[PDB]
This record gives C-alpha cells, sequence and structure tokens, in this order.
C-alpha cells in the first residue's frame, strides 16, 4: 500500500496536526505512556513517548502486521526532541535480490556490526530538538552494496519528542521546503 | 499521620506581617507590613516554610505567597538559615497530598535557583527529602495521542519532579547525581 | 517481467507520443546522462512482456539505446544475456 | 482534520458556553458526562473535533473555562454538564475584580497568564489539528474583557497563524447591566482590533427586542438569550463536524467576507425563529429562510444596516435542499436591494450548505454579514465615554492600578480611526 499513488516532493507520514495522526500508526506501551503534550520549547505541534523500558514501548507504521509501505522515496527525515534517556529506532528495508534487511540504531549502542539479518548502529544527539536525516540508498549500498528498493516498515522507540516523520525524494537544505517542513 | 499542628497559625494570630493584601499601587498578590529587608531570617522564614501545610485560607495563600516573596528579594540572606528550613520542609513532604507537594516543588525550584553554594549545601539533606520523591516519581498517565490538560492547575506531579531534580542535578555540583541514585533508582542523569 | 514493476510506479524515464501517424517514444532522461551499465538490463527484461505498452516500450527502448550507445553496450553483454535467455526459453509464438 | 480549543472567560462567556455543550452533546447524542449513547453514525464522523477520549470510552470536550472568583465555577459543577468538563478544565483567580477592567488585565492578568497559557499550550500540541481557537467574552465587564484581550495578545504571539475566533457581547447602548462598562469597552476595542482574526458583536438590547418581535415568549429568561447564541454557534460551527453539498469553514468566511484587514467585525443572525403556537402555520421553504434572514427584525446586533450598506455577506444552510433554489434566492434578492450593496465591492453574498440540521428543526440557516452600520455603536460607546472622561474622577480607581492615563486616549484614537475608515469605506 502506498505503491500506485503519486509519490514525489514530499511525502510525510506522522504529523500531529490532522485529525487522528497514529490512524495509520500502531501503539504499544508497557511501563510508560504514550502522551502528548506542548513544550515551550516551539510552541508548535508535537507528540511524546516516554517509558522506563525503551524496547517494550514503542510506534510503528503500518497498522496491519502482514502488510507493508511501497514508499519509494529514499530520504527519511526525523525532526524530534531528544530527552537526554536511552533512544532507539529501526526502519525496514527490501533490496535488490529480495531479502528483507533492517536497521536499528542506539545510542546505548556500542559498535556497527552488521551481520546479516539486521545491521546496528551507534549515535549520537543533542539536547534539543534534532534534525537527523538517512539516506536508505547510500546506507545500503555502504553496508550491504545492494542498490535500494523501497522502504517497507518504521518504527520508532520511546523516550523522544516526535513531531515530524516524512520522505523526501533528495536531500533538501534549510529554506527550500515548505514553510512548516523545517523547524520553528 | 494526622495533621501536625501548624507553628504559622500561632504567630500569624498575633505577630505575622503579610495580613495587608491591600494596593493603591502597581504591586503583586501580597503586601508586607514592614520591608523585608529590616527582617530577621531565624525567626521568620522557617515559621514561613511550615505555614505551606496549611489547607483553609488565609494562611496558605500568605504562607506560600509570603515565602516566594522572601525568597526572591533577600537570596543572599537564606544560606544561613538554610539548615533550619530542613525540619519544616520534612514536615510538608510527608503529606504526601497532591496539591501540598506542588507548592513544595515550587518553592524548592525557587530555592535552588538562589544560590549554587545553597544547593551544594542541600547534597547532605537528599537523603532526609527525596524519599516522598521516590515514591511519586511513575505516576503518569498513558493516554495515547490526545491532550493533557493537568498543566494549568501545574498539578502533574511527575513533570514537577523532572524538573526539579534537574534542577538540583544542575546546581548540586559534583556529588549530587550519586546520591540522587542512592534515592531514585530510576532516575538518569540529564547532565548534558 | 520485472519491467512492469518499474513502469507501473513512474520510474522508467520513457513517455509514448501520440502523433497520430507512427507510435513513437518519448525521453523523459536524455541518453546522454543515462547510465547504461543499470537501464539496459532492464529494457532486455521487457521483451518477455505480452501485453502492449509494455511491449512497445521494450522493443523501442531496447533497439535505440543499442544502435546509438556505442561502446558503452559491450560492458553490459553478460548482465544483458540472461534476460534473453529468459526470453527465449519461453518459446513463445511472437517472442522469439 | 479541523480541531477546535473553545475558551471561555466571562460570568456571561462561561454561561454561553455550557449551553453550547448542552447543544453539541444533544446534536452528537453524548451523555453529559460522556459515554456515546445516540442513534446517528455520522455524529461521530468528526466528534474528535469538539472531544477528546478517555481511557474508559468516556469523552471529554475542548472547553476551557476562565473566571477570577470561584463563585461561576461553582455555578458551573451545578450545571447539568458539569460532570462533562474535565475537573482540571477551570481555573479560577483568588482576588476578585468587580467589573474593573485595569484591575483584572494588570494585577490580576499577569499572575493569571502564567497558569491559564499551557493548556491553550498543551490542547495545541495536542488538538489534532488546530487552525483556531474560540473565545467567547463580555466587553462591558472587567474580568472576561481585560482578561480575554490580555490572553489574546498571547494567542496571537504563540500561535500566529492560528484563527482567533473571538465572540463579543457589545454594551447596551440604551441600558447595559454595568457602568463601568464604556471604559472597559474603550480599553478592549484596541487590543480585540489588531490581534483578533475574527470578531462578533452581540447586543443584549436586540436579544430582548427579537424575543418579543418574533418568539412572542412574555417572560424570557436567561435561558432563551444564551439558548440563541448557542444555535448561532452550532450554525457557525456545524460545517465541519457535517456533510453539505457546499460549505465553507472560519478560514474561508474570513475570506470571503473581510476585503481589509481591520473591516472584519460581522453582525450574526439565525433562521427560522417562530413562536411556540404559531409555527404550525407557516410553511417553512427556503424564501421563508431569506425573507427571515435579511428581516431587520430578526437581526440580533443593535446597528439597522438599512442606515448603512453592505459590503460582504454570508449564508449558510443546514439539511437537505436544492442549490438552485438558494442561488435562485441569492440572485434575486441582491438585485432586490441594489441600494445596500457597494458598488465596488459585489458578490457581497456567499452561499453554504450543510446536510445534517440539528434536532426537530427540519430546516436550518444562519447569517453572517458586514455593513458600515457599526459605526453607530463605537459613536455611542465613544459620546458616553467623552464626558465621563471629561472629568476624570474614574480612571483614578484605573490609574491606582497601575494603567496610565494616556492609555484611555490612544483607545479613544483608534476608534475614531476605525470610524473613519468604516466611513471613507461607504462612499
Ligand atoms: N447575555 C447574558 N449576559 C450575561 C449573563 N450573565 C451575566 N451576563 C452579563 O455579564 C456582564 C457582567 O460580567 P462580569 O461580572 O463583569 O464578568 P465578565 O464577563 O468576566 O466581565 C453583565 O453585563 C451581564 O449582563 C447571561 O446569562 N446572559
Amino acid at each position: 500500500m502506498f505503491r500506485d499513488k503519486y509519490q514525489a516532493g514530499f511525502l510525510n507520514l506522522f504529523y500531529s496536526v490532522g485529525s487522528k495522526p497514529l490512524s495509520i500508526w500502531e501503539q504499544h506501551v508497557e511501563n510508560g505512556y504514550i502522551k502528548r503534550l506542548t513544550d515551550p520549547d516551539i510552541r508548535s505541534c508535537v507528540l511524546e513517548i516516554v517509558s522506563t523500558t525503551v524496547n517494550n514501548t514503542y510506534i510503528t507504521c503500518p497498522i496491519d502486521p502482514k502488510e507493508e509501505l511501497a514508499i519509494k522515496l529514499p530520504f527519511l527525515v526525523l525532526v524530534l526532541k531528544y530527552l537526554k534517556k536511552y533512544f532507539t529506532f529501526e526502519i525496514q528495508v527490501l533490496d535488490d535480490m529480495n531479502m528483507r534487511r533492517r536497521f536499528r540504531a542506539s545510542n546505548f549502542q556500542s559498535k556497527t556490526r552488521v551481520k546479516p539479518f539486521v545491521c546496528t548502529l551507534p549515535m549520537r544527539l543533542d539536547p534539543g530538538w534534532n534534525q537527523i536525516q538517512f539516506n536508505l540508498s547510500d546506507f545500503t549500498r555502504r553496508a550491504y552494496g545492494t542498490n535500494y528498493i523501497e522502504t517497507l516498515r518504521v518504527s520508532v522507540f520511546a523516550n523522544c519528542r516526535v513531531r515530524r516523520i516524512y520522505f523526501s525524494d533528495r536531500l533538501y537544505t534549510e529554506d527550500e521546503v515548505p514553510p512548516e517542513y523545517r523547524l520553528i | 499521620p494526622p495533621r501536625e499542628f501548624t507553628q504559622f497559625r500561632r504567630f500569624y494570630d498575633r505577630g505575622d506581617l503579610p495580613i495587608s493584601r491591600n494596593y493603591g499601587d502597581e504591586q503583586g498578590p501580597i503586601h508586607w507590613k514592614v520591608s523585608p529587608d529590616l527582617l530577621d531570617y531565624h525567626h521568620y522564614l522557617p515559621v514561613f516554610f511550615d505555614g505551606l501545610r496549611e489547607t483553609e485560607e488565609p494562611y496558605w495563600y500568605f504562607a506560600y505567597y509570603g515565602t516566594l516573596d522572601l525568597i526572591a528579594q533577600g537570596p543572599t540572606k537564606i544560606l544561613a538559615v538554610v539548615p533550619q528550613l530542613i525540619i519544616p520542609l520534612k514536615k510538608d513532604l510527608n503529606t504526601r497530598e497532591p496539591e501540598i507537594l506542588c507548592r513544595c516543588m515550587a518553592v524548592i525550584q525557587a530555592l535552588v535557583k538562589a544560590d549554587p553554594l545553597i544547593s551544594e549545601a542541600l547534597v547532605p539533606y537528599y537523603r532526609q527529602i527525596l524519599p516522598v520523591f521516590n515514591e511519586f516519581f511513575l505516576d503518569n498517565k498513558n493516554i495515547g495521542d490526545r491532550i493533557e490538560y493537568s498543566q494549568r492547575k501545574h498539578n502533574n506531579l511527575s513533570d514537577l519532579i523532572h524538573e526539579t531534580l534537574e534542577e538540583m542535578e544542575k546546581s548540586g555540583g559534583p556529588e549530587a547525581y550519586i546520591n540522587i541514585k542512592y534515592m531514585i533508582p530510576s532516575y538518569q542523569s540529564a547532565v548534558a | 517481467t520485472e519491467f512492469r514493476r518499474f513502469y507501473d510506479r513512474g520510474d522508467i524515464p520513457v513517455r509514448l507520443v501520440h502523433t497520430t501517424f507512427k507510435n513513437a517514444i518519448a525521453w523523459s532522461v536524455d541518453p546522454s546522462v543515462l547510465d547504461y551499465q543499470h537501464y539496459l538490463p532492464l529494457f532486455f527484461d521487457g521483451l518477455r512482456e505480452k501485453e502492449e505498452p509494455y511491449r512497445f516500450f521494450a522493443r523501442k527502448g531496447t533497439w535505440e539505446l543499442l544502435k546509438n550507445g556505442g561502446t558503452r553496450v559491450l560492458q553490459c553483454i553478460p548482465q544483458v544475456v540472461i534476460p534473453l535467455k529468459k526470453a527465449l526459453d519461453t518459446r513463445d509464438m511472437d517472442i522469439v | 482534520v479541523r480541531e477546535i480549543v473553545h475558551i471561555q472567560a466571562g460570568q456571561c462567556g462561561n454561561q454561553i458556553g455550557a449551553k453550547f455543550w448542552e447543544v453539541i452533546s444533544d446534536e452528537h447524542g453524548i451523555d453529559p458526562t460522556g459515554s456515546y449513547h445516540g442513534d446517528s453514525d455520522l455524529q461521530l464522523e468528526r466528534i474528535n473535533v469538539y472531544y477528546n477520549e478517555a481511557t474508559g470510552g468516556k469523552y471529554v470536550p475542548r472547553a476551557i473555562l476562565v473566571d477570577l472568583e470561584p463563585g461561576t465555577m461553582d455555578s458551573v459543577r451545578a450545571g447539568q454538564f458539569g460532570q462533562l468538563f474535565r475537573p482540571d478544565n477551570f481555573v479560577f483567580g483568588q482576588s476578585g475584580a468587580g467589573n474593573n477592567w485595569a484591575k483584572g488585565y494588570y494585577t490580576e492578568g499577569q499572575e493569571l497568564c502564567e497558569s491559564i497559557l499551557d493548556v491553550i499550550r498543551k490542547e495545541a500540541e495536542s488538538c489534532d489539528c488546530l487552525q483556531g481557537f474560540q473565545l467567547v467574552h463580555s466587553l462591558g465587564g472587567g474580568t472576561g474583557a481585560g482578561l480575554g484581550t490580555l490572553l489574546l495578545n498571547k494567542l496571537r504571539e504563540e500561535y500566529p497563524d492560528r484563527i482567533l475566533s473571538t465572540y463579543s457581547i457589545v454594551p447596551s447602548p440604551k441600558v447595559s447591566d454595568t457602568v463601568v462598562e464604556p471604559y472597559n469597552c474603550t480599553l478592549s476595542v484596541h487590543q480585540l482590533v489588531e490581534s483578533a482574526d475574527e470578531v462578533f458583536c452581540i447586543d443584549n438590547e436586540a436579544l430582548y427586542d427579537i424575543c418579543f418581535r418574533t418568539l412572542k415568549l412574555t417572560t424570557p429568561t436567561y435561558g432563551d438569550l444564551n439558548h440563541l447564541v448557542s444555535m448561532v454557534m452550532s450554525g457557525t460551527t456545524c460545517a465541519l463536524r457535517f456533510p453539505g453539498q457546499l460549505n465553507s469553514d472560519l478560514r474561508k468566511l474570513a475570506v470571503n467576507l473581510v476585503p481589509f484587514p481591520r473591516l472584519h467585525f460581522f453582525i450574526v443572525g439565525f433562521a427560522p425563529l417562530t413562536s411556540r403556537g404559531s409555527q404550525q402555520y407557516r410553511a417553512l421553504t427556503v424564501p421563508e429562510l431569506t425573507s427571515q434572514l435579511f428581516d431587520n427584525k430578526n437581526m440580533m446586533a443593535a446597528c439597522d444596516p438599512r442606515r448603512g450598506v453592505y459590503l460582504t455577506a454570508s449564508a449558510h444552510f443546514r439539511g437537505r435542499m436544492s442549490s438552485k433554489e438558494v442561488d435562485e434566492q441569492m440572485l434575486n434578492i441582491q438585485a432586490r436591494n441594489t441600494s445596500y450593496f457597494v458598488e465596488w465591492i459585489p458578490s457581497n453574498v456567499k452561499s453554504a450548505i450543510c446536510d445534517i440540521p440539528p434536532r426537530g428543526l427540519k430546516m436550518a440557516a444562519t447569517f453572517i454579514g458586514n455593513t458600515t452600520a457599526f459605526r453607530e455603536l463605537f459613536t455611542r460607546v465613544d459620546s458616553q465615554f467623552q464626558k465621563m472622561y471629561a472629568r476624570r474622577a474614574f480612571i483614578h480607581w484605573y490609574v491606582n492600578e497601575g494603567l496610565e492615563t494616556v492609555e484611555f486616549d490612544e483607545a479613544r484614537s483608534n476608534m475614531t480611526d476605525l470610524i473613519q475608515e468604516y466611513e471613507m469605506y461607504e462612499t
């Protein structure tokens, strides 16, 4: 699904100013909460996820476990607030000869092992709002070497404040974007 | 635990100043009979700290806002009275009602901001204070994707804990974090 | 064929011109900047298609690129022989 | 896809908003405790606009109640839908105003601000699409007017794009309830003009006049007047929640009606209105709706449009009707009264239809218009203010707050400038 729809420019997947921004998103909560609130930081719409055990609390898209996304765009951009706590998220991608491949990055990670079934990345952020961009095509060709194929599933875990999750066809720097597709 | 009798009521019936709520002036919530600078700090402020435990007017309104004004106007002198404030402050926290602790956390946040030396002097007193915080730490509620009103009451007690703990952690210095771990297992440092 | 997958989502840079007289193809990407090592095997795969829209694009793109590319075809021979083998072993009435 | 957070200052405003929630819950079929027990699946198409769901199948409304003394909140909790409001939705001050506009704004406003802003805050990042708040307040009093104007500024600062839709009750010019009122309204107008995107004016004198022209209620109470205001609010926000055949929202209405940034004060009206006994005789049709909407005896504003001319107009319809009949009316009544339409702004009238009418009232309509007749309203309060100001006895009450004497003059100068702007635009 998303297969036959037009996919050019920008294509968002979570943005808290719709009507049920998790209408396509699925939430799993344990030892924590998904709560939606306002920050004095930006005065603009945000969602919060906080939990004691990060692995047991996450959001995944799409809702249907058996069904998958057909988004073509190679760039995934996250605009999130770092809560000075343990954070992780994972992405699923298909490759040229049809093997499912998955990346999961963590801030409490240690190494960058690329054993076949799942790749792991350590990363560090800045306290406040971050604007991480993940070029899936570059990463797939760098790690495994296979070219890029459309993206299957996206999951974000607890202890982070997320306000946008959108895809872009190519890399846009600041101000070559819609005025709200950036940081206030 | 019954309502341990508050000294502030006994000081207020005969001698306390903040009765004045009358304005033809560009002034705030409360007024003083005399300028607070002339007052001593060993007698008035500890009594004011005890008054936050009051539940009915006019006692608690004067005590809460009187504490805020005194801590704002006279931040230099409060360092001497810091040891004497532990006992009345510890009385208020043990009430555990979701209203007194909000006032106490507001005072504490207004207290640590006054001087980094004050917070360094509160490091030995963490063990006397934090157990109430260590109980209420994880009382947030799961609502999913829809709305929080509690913050206009300013009564989401958990969120007050997080900011206030972050405030002692910044001003506490080198040994504040390890003491916090000894009281709060689920806390993780926000030093950077 | 797999060539259906790329064309079905508007990835193959070709379009059809209905100049009434002979159906012809137009390039969304000029042949100069085309990555022959990537696009050439896909055009060879489209020959196995049956219905008209993919069949016409496959023939025109394959013949055009082969007859104008030049020496750039030489490196792509081992990659395009395998789809050519798949096309032949169909034993089809008109794919052969 | 359009979620609105509703704000209520005002002893008047809090009562009006409560009756509005009565109307919405009856329309949607909501138990005054928030449990759905209705009969129409269309009621849940867009219920998220006005409500939240709490875990347990309970719906909580996007309602903010603002006051400075707990008396009104105690009355609201004694109301039918007091349990519908989340208990944290209410805030009240601890030092009353007594309709002193300066006291509420200056001394009480600053303390109130740090508390009040943050539901306006945390509703914003969690109301699923914020394209506008909604505020109902009184202008003659001190608590609603001063605090509402102050919060309107903070709403504009924190939320620039979101539409600040405001509904205000104008001081009654023959007699209104308060008499600090000319001072209060003068100071609130200057704040309202610059920040609020839309301002709607209602007069109690017109409401009583309408009741005795149309309703023939021998002895009405406040409940009827606030119910009519609830009808107007239901008609204004109906297009967002329910289907139709042609619909305009708040931003469309701002686009369609506002020709210039400061000419956005609008009159409001509702049809049909009929006495409880004579409704049987009346055959309710589209021409009957059009005649009632544009008839002067039905305007809920103390300003005769016949003394002025129309700039822009808007009409909305609830229920299933033919568009040809509606637009047949919109041409012929536009041509009938060419003496009231400005020559260089044609297309003054706009049309809209919503599919679901309210209960019992099979066919419904709501009219919002713009006319130069607004100039009479500001003239009356200016005339009353002039000799009151001419002997400064009352401003010393406001000066002791901290308000400068020059503050009254800049509001008066802005008021006169606003009057002049509407005078040139007539020609
Ligand atoms: N229309 C209407 N007006 C009311 C009602 N209750 C109070 N008012 C008006 O509210 C005004 C006084 O408001 P005030 O006590 O100063 O509170 P404020 O609205 O916050 O300024 C008076 O002019 C009353 O006429 C009501 O039920 N309906």
